[PDB]
C-alpha cells in the first residue's frame, strides 16, 4: 500500500505499472486480510478502457471468498463497499465484469463471487437489468448455475444482500413468469431464503409477492 | 490634473464596463472580494449613483472632444454601463431592487421617477432635432427603458402612463432609422400586450403599411399615415410588417391552444365569443396587409405563411363546430358573419395576391392553396352537418 | 331504493359472490358510491376494498373515477377550511395501499387508470388530476410494469403545465379569460407536505421522479425562454422536491445524496451546476444529518485528484 501510493505519486511510465499489477495479481492470494481491499482499490483505479477485461478475468479467477476466514466479515464488507463505489463511479466495469462471467461458459466450476456481484449489479445501474435476466436464464438452462450454490451463497454472504433484498424479489418476479421448471424452482428458493434470513418487512414483501403470483399468475 | 484628461476618464469607465461584463458572463468577477455578492451589490449601487450624477448634472451636449469622440462620449459610455447594470441586477439581485433604488414607497414610484428622468433624456435627444441622430444613444435609451418597464405591474397606473407616452411618441416622432423604430415597436408591444390584446394596434399598423406602400393593383390610393408617425418606406416595408406578423402569429398560437382546450372539454360561450371577436379583428388586419405591394424577399412568403395559419385556424374552428353541432345544434350568428366575411373579402383577394406573387418572375403557395381547399372541404362538411348552407355566401 | 348507513358493507358483500352482468354490478357500485356522502371515514377503507374486489367482475373504471372525484372535492373542501388533517392523510394512504394490491392482481386496471388520466389525449390540460390522484400514481410506479410509463406521463404533463403557464403570463388577453388552475408543480409540492405522515410508498418514486426531471432537462446546451424555462423550471422543481423531501425523510438520505454525487463525479463534461446549487442548499439547511450520512463524502474526495478544477472549487 505505501509502495502503491508512492508509485501513484512519482513520475513514471505505465508499462512498469502493468508489470507490477500482474506481480500483485500473482501475489493476490498471498496477502493478509485487511489491506486487501485497498489493493483492489488501487487496481481498479489503475485499470483503463482496454486492459480491463483481462485483469478482471484474472481477478475473477483469483478471488475465492471461501478462503477469507470477526475473522473475515468487516473486511469483506468493506471490500464490497469499495467495489460498490468503483462500479458506481464508473460504468464500463460492470459491462466488462458481466462479459467476464458470461463468457465463463465452459466453466461448470463457477464460484460464489459471481452471483453476489450479479445481485449487486442488478441493485445498481439498471439499463442492463434485461441483460442480467437474459444471461442468468441462459446459465440456468445450461445447468452451470444450481442450488447448493445459492445455499452456501445465502449461508454466508447474506449480510451483504440484506440492504438490497428488494433486488432479489424484483428478479424472482421475472424468474417465475418464465417456463422451464428449473428457473421457476430457482425463483422459489429465492423467495424462500429471502423470507428465511432477512427481516419482517422482507418476509412481508415475500408473502405479498407470492399471493400476487397465486391470484394473478 | 485628471479632469483635464479625457482618455484617462473614458479608460476608467471602460474598466467598469469590463467589471460589469465579467459579472454578466459569470456569477461574479475577478477583482479582490469578487466572490461575495454583497460587496458587489454595494459597489454597483455607488457606481450607478456616480454615473447618474454624471449623465444628469452634465448633459450629452458637452463633447468638445472631437467628431470621433461623439460615439465615445463619457455621456454615452455611462448610459451603456447603466443599461448593463440594470440588466444584470434584474438577472441576479431581483430580490433587492427596491433597496437598490432606495439609494437613488414601492418599486412602482421609484421606477416611475427614474423613467421620467430617462424618457425625458430621450425626449430632449429627440427634440434636439439632431440630423446626425445618435441612434446608438437612442437605442441604448429604448433598450434600458424596455429593461425597466418589466418592474412595473401591468395594472399599475404608471405602467399605463408609460403606455400612453409610448403611443404618443410613436404617434409624433418618425425618426428614420429602422432599428430604433424596431426596438421602440418591440417595447410598445411589450406594453400593449401586457395591458390588453394588441389587435387594435396591429390593425393600425397594417393600415399605415397599406397607406405608405400602396397596393398590388397600383390604382388604390391609400395613405393612413395619421395612425402612427414611426412608419417609413425604408423601415415599414422590410421590417415592421415582419414584427407585426410575428405578433399575429403568437395570437394565432394562443387561440389555437384555446380551440384545443375547448375541444378537450366536451366557460364555453363567452370564450368562443371573445375568440371570434379576436379572429374578426385579425381578419381585418389580414385584409389591410394583403392588398399591400410588399417586397419580394421574406416579407411576401411570411405573409403567405401567416395567411396559411389563418386558414388553418379557420379549419380548426369549423372542426370544433363540427364537433359541437350534434349536442346543442345550429351555428352562432357571429360565426355565420365570420365565415361570411372570410368567403367574401379574404379568399378572392387571397387568390389575387397568389396571382400577383406568381405572375411576377415554391413551398408556401402550394401549402396555402392546400389550406384554403381544406378550409373549403371542412366548410362543405359543416354546411352539411349544421343545417345551414355555407356556400351561398361563397362564390 | 335506500340502504342503511351501517348495512352497506354486507349489502355489497352479498353482491360479492353473485353471478352478475355489467349493469347489475354497475347499479350495485353506483348505489354504494352515492352512499359515500353519509359515512364515517374509518368505514371507507374496507368498503372500497370490497367495491374493488367486486370491480374485478367488469366494473373497473367507474369505481376509481368516483373515488377520484370524491377525494378531489374532499381535499378542495379541506383546503378551503384551512383558508382532522392527520386522519384525512391516514385514510388516503390505506386507500392507495388497497388500490395497489388491486392493480398488483390486475394488470389492466392500471391501464384504464392511466387512460382515464392521461392529459395528452392531444395535449390540453384535463381537470381530472389531483394531489391524491398523483399520490396514487407514485405509490403505483414502484410496480415493475407501469413505472416508466407513469414517470413519462407525469413528466410530459408537467411540461404542458409550464408551457400553458408561460403563455398565460406572456399574454394579458388570455389572462383576462381563464381562472388560474392548481398547477402540477404546486399539486406535487402539497403532496409532499401531506407525505410527511406515513406515506413511505410514495417517497421511493418521488426520489426517482426528481432525479429524472433533472437528468432529462438539465442544462446541456452550454457545456431563449420557450426551450429553457420549462427545462429550468423542471430541474428547479426536481430540486425543490428533493429539497423539501430531504428536509423531513430520514430513510432516503444517503441515496438522494450518493445519487447526486454519482451523477456529479464521473460525467465531468456536461453541466452539473444545477446539482451543485441543489447540493449547496441541501447542506446549508441541515448539515448535522450528514454527520450520520458521512462516508459517501470521504470516499467522494478520493476522485478529487481526478476531477476538473473549477467544479472542485464549487
Amino acid at each position: 500500500v505505501p509502495i502503491l501510493d508512492v508509485l501513484s505519486s512519482l513520475r513514471l511510465d505505465p508499462n512498469f505499472l502493468l508489470k507490477v499489477r500482474q506481480l500483485v495479481m500473482d501475489k493476490l492470494s498471498s496477502i493478509r486480510l485487511e489491506d486487501l481491499p485497498v489493493i483492489i482499490k488501487f487496481i481498479l483505479h489503475s485499470v483503463t478502457a482496454m486492459d480491463t477485461l483481462e485483469v478482471i478475468s484474472e481477478l475473477r479467477e483469483k478471488l475465492d471468498l471461501q478462503h477469507c476466514v470477526s475473522s473475515g466479515q468487516s473486511c469483506i464488507i468493506l471490500l464490497f463497499d469499495v467495489i460498490k463505489s468503483a462500479i458506481r463511479y464508473e460504468k464500463t466495469i460492470s459491462e466488462a465484469w458481466i462479459k467476464a462471467i458470461e463468457n465463463t461458459a465452459s466453466v461448470s466450476e463457477h464460484k460464489v463471487f459471481d452471483l453476489v456481484m450479479l445481485f449487486i449489479i442488478y441493485s445498481t445501474n439498471t439499463q442492463t437489468k434485461k441483460y442480467i435476466d437474459r444471461v442468468l436464464r441462459n446459465k440456468i438452462r445450461s445447468g452451470c448455475i444450481q442450488e447448493q450454490l445459492l445455499q452456501s451463497t445465502f449461508s454466508v454472504h447474506y449480510l451483504v444482500l440484506k440492504d438490497m433484498c428488494s433486488s432479489i424479489l424484483s428478479l424472482a418476479q421475472s424468474l417465475l413468469h418464465s417456463l422451464d421448471q428449473s428457473i421457476i424452482s430457482f425463483g422459489s428458493l429465492l423467495y424462500k431464503y429471502a423470507f428465511k434470513f432477512f427481516d419482517t418487512y422482507c418476509q412481508q414483501e415475500v408473502v405479498g409477492a407470492l399471493v400476487t403470483h397465486i391470484c394473478s399468475g | 490634473v485628471l479632469r483635464s484628461s479625457n482618455e484617462f476618464m473614458r479608460y476608467a469607465v471602460n474598466v467598469a464596463l469590463q467589471k460589469v461584463q465579467q459579472l454578466k458572463e459569470t456569477g461574479h468577477v475577478s477583482g479582490p472580494d469578487g466572490q461575495n455578492p454583497e460587496k458587489i451589490f454595494q459597489n454597483l449601487c455607488d457606481l450607478t449613483r456616480v454615473l447618474l450624477w454624471r449623465y444628469t448634472s452634465i448633459p450629452t451636449s458637452v463633447e468638445e472632444s472631437g467628431k470621433k469622440e461623439k460615439g465615445k462620449s463619457i455621456s454615452l459610455l455611462c448610459l451603456e454601463g447603466l443599461q448593463k447594470i440594470f440588466s444584470a441586477v434584474q438577472q441576479f439581485y431581483q430580490p433587492k431592487i427596491q433597496q437598490f433604488l432606495r439609494a437613488l414607497v414601492s418599486v412602482t414610484q421609484r421606477t416611475a421617477f427614474q423613467i421620467r428622468q430617462f424618457q425625458r433624456s430621450l425626449l430632449n435627444l429627440l427634440s434636439s432635432q439632431e440630423e446626425d441622430f445618435n441612434s446608438k444613444e437612442a437605442l441604448l435609451l429604448v433598450t434600458v427603458l424596455t429593461s425597466l418597464s418589466k418592474l412595473l405591474e401591468p395594472s399599475s397606473p404608471q405602467f399605463v402612463q408609460m403606455l400612453s407616452w409610448t403611443s404618443k411618441i410613436c404617434k409624433e416622432n418618425s425618426r428614420e432609422d429602422a432599428l430604433f423604430c424596431k426596438s421602440l415597436m418591440n417595447l410598445l408591444f411589450s406594453l400593449h400586450v401586457s395591458y390588453k390584446s394588441p389587435v387594435i394596434l396591429l390593425r393600425d399598423l397594417s393600415q399605415d403599411i397599406h397607406g405608405h406602400l400602396g397596393d398590388i393593383d397600383q390604382d388604390v390610393e391609400v395613405e393612413k399615415t395619421n395612425h402612427f408617425a414611426i412608419v417609413n418606406l425604408r423601415t415599414a416595408a422590410p421590417t415592421v410588417c415582419l414584427l407585426v406578423l410575428s405578433q399575429a402569429e403568437k395570437v394565432l398560437e394562443e387561440v389555437d391552444w384555446l380551440i384545443t382546450k375547448l375541444k378537450g372539454q366536451v366557460p364555453n360561450q363567452p370564450v368562443e365569443k371573445a375568440i371570434i371577436m379576436q379572429l374578426g379583428t385579425l381578419l381585418t388586419f389580414f385584409h389591410e396587409l394583403v392588398q399591400t405591394a410588399l417586397p419580394s424577399g421574406s416579407c411576401v412568403d411570411t405573409l403567405l405563411k401567416d395567411l396559411c395559419k389563418m386558414y388553418t385556424t379557420l379549419t380548426a374552428l369549423v372542426r370544433y363546430y363540427l364537433q359541437v353541432c350534434q349536442s346543442s345544434g345550429g351555428i352562432p350568428k357571429n360565426m355565420e358573419k365570420l365565415v361570411k366575411l372570410s368567403g367574401s373579402h379574404l379568399t378572392p383577394l387571397c387568390y389575387s395576391f397568389i396571382s400577383y406573387v406568381q405572375n411576377k418572375s415554391t413551398k408556401p403557395i402550394p401549402n396555402l392553396i392546400f389550406a384554403i381547399e381544406q378550409y373549403e372541404k371542412f366548410l362543405i362538411h359543416l354546411s352539411k352537418k349544421s343545417k345551414v348552407s355555407l356556400m351561398q355566401h361563397m362564390k | 331504493g335506500r340502504w342503511d348507513q351501517q348495512y352497506v358493507i354486507q349489502l355489497t358483500s352479498m353482491f360479492k359472490d353473485v353471478p352478475l352482468t355489467a349493469e347489475e354490478v354497475e347499479f350495485v357500485v353506483e348505489k354504494a358510491l352515492s352512499m359515500f356522502s353519509k359515512m364515517n371515514l374509518q368505514e371507507i377503507p374496507p368498503l372500497v376494498y370490497q367495491l374493488l374486489v367486486l370491480s374485478s367482475k367488469g366494473s373497473r373504471k367507474s369505481v376509481l373515477e368516483g373515488i377520484i372525484a370524491f377525494f378531489s372535492a374532499l381535499d378542495k373542501q379541506h383546503n378551503e377550511e384551512q383558508s382532522p388533517s392527520g386522519e384525512l392523510r391516514h385514510v388516503e394512504g390505506t386507500i392507495i395501499l388497497h388500490i395497489v394490491f388491486a392493480i398488483k392482481l390486475d394488470y389492466e386496471l392500471g391501464r384504464e387508470l392511466v387512460k382515464h388520466l392521461k392529459v395528452g389525449q392531444q395535449g390540453d390540460s384535463n381537470n381530472n388530476l389531483s394531489p391524491f390522484s398523483i399520490a396514487l400514481l407514485l405509490s403505483v410506479t414502484r410496480i415493475q410494469r407501469f413505472q416508466d410509463q407513469v414517470l413519462d406521463l407525469l413528466k410530459t404533463s408537467v411540461v404542458k403545465s409550464f408551457k400553458d403557464l408561460q403563455l398565460l403570463q406572456g399574454s394579458k388577453f388570455l389572462q383576462n379569460l381563464v381562472p388560474h388552475r392548481s398547477y402540477v408543480s404546486t399539486m406535487i409540492l402539497e403532496v409532499v407536505k401531506n407525505s410527511v405522515h406515513s406515506w413511505d410508498h410514495v417517497t421511493q418514486g418521488l426520489v426517482e421522479l426528481g432525479f429524472i426531471l433533472m437528468d432529462s432537462y438539465g442544462p446541456k446546451k452550454v457545456l431563449p425562454s420557450l426551450s429553457r424555462m420549462p427545462n429550468q423550471h423542471a430541474c428547479k422543481l426536481g430540486a425543490n422536491i428533493l429539497l423539501e423531501t430531504f428536509k423531513i425523510h430520514e430513510m432516503i438520505r444517503q441515496e438522494i445524496l450518493e445519487q447526486v454525487l454519482n451523477r456529479v463525479v464521473t460525467r465531468a463534461s456536461s453541466p452539473i451546476s444545477h446539482f451543485l446549487d441543489l447540493l449547496s442548499n441541501i447542506v446549508m439547511y441541515a448539515p448535522l444529518v450528514l454527520q450520520s450520512c458521512s462516508s459517501k463524502v470521504t470516499e467522494a474526495f478520493d476522485y478529487l485528484s481526478f476531477l476538473p478544477l473549477q467544479t472542485v472549487q464549487r
